[PDB]
């Protein structure tokens, strides 16, 4: 029942460090070094040191030098990372992992820290409806959208018709435009049926306590 | 460091298919005092931290299906899934374990294959509201292709522009295998309303020229 | 100047 409980998710502005952490239970705290790992994301893993949790030794990948600093407290069984000077490059998934019983692959490891460097504060999307134009019918499918612009921090929630439109609907990832989300997405119903019967975008964005609706309306 | 080298990145595959992925060290990985290369598999879904498969290049882990097997034996390591089931389809990694500092590959990415389709492509001009408001995005909606690898470019008047654009794309879609992409070109009001002819170009492998969808904001 | 999990990851060498 070896577990690696890692602490939560951490919004930082850039050049100021984060202190996160990684308990080790269900085993013999010092038996065992802890190791982190950097998961950009969608990327690849970078490990970024290990710390001695007997003898408190270190020694980081030349990479984080300067960057990361490993500390651990014996008597709690947790380790430490402290990340310095933050900059965008910084925003990642960070993991503490450990060996099984022989060289170090990694048997275990914890759920990962995600770690967002941002100067923005909390703000509500604005909610823009899309109404087609001609191209936006192909055969008998009519395309409609929903921008959703201008957003921190994640996550909102789009639906159609409150829910009731949900097939042929295409929500797409939130990626940061200076330094907000933005998110849209399309619908696609049949030609004849609108705007006779009405598709309406219904968006929240609770960290800013907003829920607003907009009705898809012709161009006219 | 010790360099890892997967590939390929990315793979389509079919359930019930042997699939083969190749991990090659700069360096050899073999330790004579065991008899075994300093190497291990992970694999990865979505939202989940790594899970180890295969250790000294040839160990399953306990619990880990026999359909995984590891092989090779000094630089050239290859991941072997005899026959692939759904529940595989993940981000694979390798990694040596020789020497500090730890080193792993980019990972081999297996996809679900499916016969390639064109995008259906839509344009959408900025919404009153947002002109209102003093911003304009014009998006463009490329939906339902495969593959994954696709490009798109915007055109004002008549001219490319790489600025004001991000693009975002869906994963594979859990019942039909394609790949859906949104592009938002950001302008300003001031700006978006000096010109008239707004065009977004899709190039894709099933098509040798682009599909076009553009509007006139005056019509 | 004794080898452990911090200077190397092969369990083999650790004094």
């Amino acid at each position: 029942q070896v577990q690696l409980q890692q602490s939560g998710p951490e919004v930082v502005r850039p050049g100021v460090s984060v202190r996160i952490s990684c308990k080790g239970s269900g085993y013999t705290f010092t038996d065992y070094a802890m190791h982190w790992v950097k998961q950009s994301h969608a990327k690849s893993l970078d490990w970024i040191g290990v710390i001695g949790t007997d003898n408190g030794n270190t020694n980081y990948n030349q990479k984080f030098k300067g960057k990361a600093t490993m500390t651990v407290d014996k008597s709690s069984n947790t380790a430490y990372m402290e990340l310095g000077r933050l900059t965008s490059e910084d925003s990642a998934i960070y993991y503490c992992a450990r060996r099984d019983r022989d060289d170090v692959w990694f048997a275990y490891w914890g759920q990962g820290t995600l770690v967002t460097v941002s100067a923005a504060k909390t703000t509500a999307p604005s909610v823009y409806p899309l109404a087609p134009v001609c191209g936006d019918t192909t055969g008998s499918s009519v395309t409609l959208g929903c921008l959703v612009k201008g957003y921190f921090p994640e996550p909102v929630t789009l639906t159609w018709n409150s829910g009731s439109l949900s097939s042929g609907v295409h929500t797409f990832p939130a990626v940061l435009q200076s330094d907000l989300y933005t998110l849209s997405s399309s619908v696609t119903v049949t030609s004849s049926t609108w705007p006779s019967q009405s598709i309406t975008c219904n968006v929240a964005h609770p960290a800013s306590s907003t829920k607003v609706d907009k009705k898809i309306e012709p161009r006219g | 460091d010790i360099v890892m080298s997967q590939s390929p990145s990315s793979l389509a595959v079919s359930v019930g298919e042997k699939v083969s992925m190749s991990c090659k060290s700069s360096q050899s990985l073999f330790y004579s005092s065991y008899q075994k290369d300093l190497l291990a598999w992970y694999q990865q879904k979505p939202g989940q931290s790594p899970k180890l498969l295969i250790y000294w290049a040839s160990t399953r882990e306990s619990g880990v299906p026999d359909r995984f097997t590891g092989s090779g034996s000094g630089t050239d390591f290859t991941l072997t899934i005899s026959s692939v089931k759904a529940e595989d389809l993940a981000v694979y990694f390798c990694q040596q374990y020789y020497t500090y500092p730890l080193t792993f590959g980019a990972g081999t990415k297996l996809e679900l294959k499916r016969a390639d389709a064109a995008p259906t492509v839509s344009i959408f001009p900025p919404s009153s509201e947002q002109l209102t408001s003093g911003g304009a995005s014009v998006v463009c909606f490329l939906n339902n292709f495969y593959p994954k690898d696709i490009n798109v470019k915007w055109k004002i008047d008549g001219s490319e522009r790489q600025n004001g654009v991000l693009n975002s794309w869906t994963d594979q879609d859990s019942k039909d295998s394609t790949y859906s992409m949104s592009s938002t070109l950001t302008l300003t009001k001031d700006e978006y309303e000096r010109h008239n002819s707004y065009t977004c170009e899709a190039t894709h492998k099933t098509s040798t020229s682009p599909i076009v969808k553009s509007f006139n904001r005056n019509e | 100047s004794l080898l452990t999990e911090v200077e190397t990851p092969i369990r083999n060498e650790w004094g």
